[PDB]
């Protein structure tokens, strides 16, 4: 049906050479379908914060976020934003380490950007 | 006996119309290659000759090449797929003449089977979007930071609207209950330009935060009795059916 | 009995228009 | 039975225009290698003679080369690849005349499709730069440190812009709430020369900061209503189009 | 169908001779799409920056910055230079360890500078 | 059909221009070893023979050796490399008169590519020499220790020069801003004994480091404005274009 | 893309219940709630629970 | 040739009782191009070290 001299130790161990390879320049592929690292995401806290217990956290962004060029809207306004924290604060400290999951775009585009969420100038936690 | 069809440039390419009910003729001269090119994404399961000895038989994905390996080659080709099976007459040609290169098939069921998802789907938006009989509430006050407020609310009902201006950033919304806790709602973003809040209860109060900034909103005509959901969907036009069974 | 300093905050008298002249990328 | 056409430089170097319904003629001469050339990004995934022992295969990326290695090898050839299927008649010309070095393909329907896609590229650059539709908000009052000064500020209903003079370090401006609140705002930097900072809000008031000196701009003409973005992009002439589906 | 004496212990350690290697003289490929070690890239401070928690700071170049040769513009101004830091500090110290991981220019173009970033004249950190 | 001009010296050697349409004669003879000289750089693919044991192929890079190891060979050799493909009509010679010991190859294509480059590279040296249209400012004053003073500064309205004699020690130079603190700005060193130091920067007051003394330079005739730098270089007569595409 | 959002509840929903059971941590035990409104879809389209 | 950039580094800071810190110098580069890796100690104006 079918077919089938050494010495000189602590001079010379301050004297070795620290050699930082050169890097050489790229170009980002697509500037209109592209968020880029250090873009500035405007959101607006949803739910109480409280250290106690590790949770979950969740905002919308308040406005629209365009592309790298400036030209296309690529996360919408009022998208969700879902993230969490964990293991509380020391002596000392007064913010949270939050680190930001997913977004969800109202139209259904989700991104998993796995970021820092920060204060509204930028300060960390 | 399905009979290709030729094609204006050279009579080896030749094209046939797939039919669960009839079979290809599948003309076969002595050492020429035929290609019958399957489906995209369709998954070849199996195959079966009449002579796995009489014709030679290659298949790389969707591709399948067969060749006359005998003298009076004639058999038959069923190659099965999850989608369809196929059914070919292979029939040798004695005179080396008229040959066929490749078999190209076109598909009425796939496109059938399409067009009824499709007119399913349209169906479905289509009752989500007519919504007859529509009341709308629109009497909304506000007192707080006005800096931001709504250009609009209102309520159908059974969601209650936000409307933002286009400069405006969006705030968060906040249930307010009878004694004055605050506690969130699901809300959902409408509208074009998304500039719409759809909050999914209707409450005589709500309250809007911005940062440190607040402002209330009242609903001077609440509804306690609201409009009962029978259907298990936003529209009584579309119908929330169980399909599980069990 | 520490908390730390704001950024400078720009005086508010010499309020002066920004456009001596309208701009060339406006095309005019 | 598409047949080739020589250079004139040798008869042995011949092209044929790619077609997916003719097959090529392809003239295999004793004692001479063919050059059978795809193109880049080409990814070969099988072939099948029509006797694979009448003629020699060798493959190497993208180079198809044969051989008679029979006597009357008059057989076909049908290679298949990711883009597309080609299809071949050899057939030896018993008198060692007409030698085929290589076959070019030239692809009618791959530079249908880049002409294609550059025209539609280019409409979509035409429409963004052609900006008709544009109202210009100029009513902009600065006060602080006059030195880190924009030189022109104005905005366009949708981003405000800050100019700056080509001898001026370029500042970092902030989004100023009703509270007085500074907070970050993105940014894209463009002109000609880099000298205009646009901010993809528009506001009242921002803030203008470069190491301990600051200005506050305002804007005296603050629509709060602005204009609806309902096609996604920053021109109201290029739309934002759901590719993904699913 | 397909075809197919040993004494001196002290002393005679510390007459263990250093033998450094000698160097060689290079030169630069071109000098005009080039920025070496040791240029000062003058950038400006975006996040308010608060150590508490680790995290990512954010500046702009202020000017030009232009190659070895000082013949063409290599870096834009306004290009976006995203860098970290982490630890924190430790008592007796003023300064946090910034390292600025890359670099995105106005018209597309990416570069990994994993520099020191330091103060406006230099100092570490 | 292209001839291998032999040279004047010995009509042994011989030159052929490259040509992607056509074939080079070889005429072969008996018991002699030719010489297939490729360029540099160039990343050998492939080879295919008409008839592979009438000839002996060894290569070494990008040499190539052939010879003929059988009797009245009359074949083709077609090697590919990594940018093109060369033609060969190895026809034996029977009187073993008027070998090929070397066969090398001219480029009209690769060296007018190079001259296009050559003439590019002179037109942008001078494009930087000529330094057209330029206006100076000199109107700069000082005042502190002036033993490590300049003797001369002045700036073009990009960069600020400030030149200083031979017996002097070249110092360091520092930005000044409006409060008056100071901070880096990168430099240059320029002239033919290095006795100018271009910074990349026009400012109104800049600061002069030696050791333990200081002194200030006041630009006396500061221009906010400046001239835009549209090109992207420190000429206006260069322009840097995108390469990298992407 | 999210698939169908129609069949859909995604993170971050936030689910208002009622609880039932008096909580008292002394020893482990289970607690039990009963949703107090309907809860939609992503699309905002269909009552899921 | 003068004008050189000199590029170097340190590292570990001081401890009680030392008031000069080691700094390396890692490599020049001439102002027409030309650069050497000198891994040379960097000391004060009389050569002391540090």
């Amino acid at each position: 049906l079918t077919a089938g001299g050494g010495g000189g130790g602590e001079l010379a161990e301050k004297l070795q050479p620290m050699r930082l390879s050169g890097s050489s320049a790229g170009r980002l592929g697509n500037r209109d379908m592209l968020i880029t690292q250090g873009t500035q995401l405007d959101c607006v806290l949803e739910t109480r914060l409280v250290t106690t217990q590790p949770g979950m956290t969740t905002c919308h962004l308040t406005r629209d976020v365009y592309s790298t060029s400036g030209r296309v809207v690529l996360l919408d306004r009022g998208s969700k934003v879902v993230g969490f924290y964990q293991g509380g604060l020391r002596q000392g400290q007064a913010r949270i380490f939050v680190q930001w999951s997913r977004i969800e775009t109202p139209s259904g585009v989700v991104i998993n950007l796995d970021s820092p969420g920060t204060g509204p100038l930028g300060e960390a936690g | 006996l399905d009979v290709p069809s030729s094609s204006r440039y050279d009579h080896r390419i030749r094209y046939v119309t797939y039919n669960p009910a009839d079979v290809v003729q599948v003309d076969t001269v002595l050492g020429v290659a035929t290609h019958i090119m399957l489906e995209e994404g369709e998954q070849y399961l199996t195959h079966a000759f009449g002579d796995s000895e009489a014709y030679a038989f290659a298949r790389k994905g969707r591709h399948i090449f067969i060749k006359p390996q005998a003298e009076l080659a004639n058999t038959n080709l069923i190659v099965v797929t999850d989608r369809r099976s196929y059914k070919f007459r292979l029939q040798m040609r004695n005179d080396r003449n008229g040959a066929m290169y490749e078999l190209a098939f076109r598909y009425p069921d796939t496109q059938a089977r399409q067009t009824r998802e499709a007119n399913a789907r349209a169906a479905v938006e289509a009752a989500f979007e007519q919504r007859v009989g529509a009341y709308y509430n629109l009497k909304y006050m506000m007192s707080g930071d006005k800096d931001i407020a709504p250009v609009n609310a209102w309520d159908d009902g059974r969601f209650t609207y936000f409307k933002f201006s286009a400069n405006a950033d969006l705030p968060s919304i906040y249930f307010v209950d009878a004694e004055g806790n605050e506690s969130l709602v699901p809300r959902t973003t409408v509208g074009s330009s998304n500039n719409i809040i759809a909050v999914h209860k209707v409450n005589p109060k709500w309250m809007i935060r911005l940062g440190n900034r607040a402002l209330a909103i009242f609903n001077e005509a609440y509804d306690p009795n609201g409009v009962p959901n029978d259907t298990g969907t936003a529209s009584p036009a579309v119908r929330r059916v169980n399909k599980g069974g069990n | 009995c520490a908390s730390a300093p704001k950024p400078k905050q720009p005086s508010d008298f010499n309020r002066e228009p920004v456009n001596k002249t309208v701009p060339v990328e406006i095309q005019r």
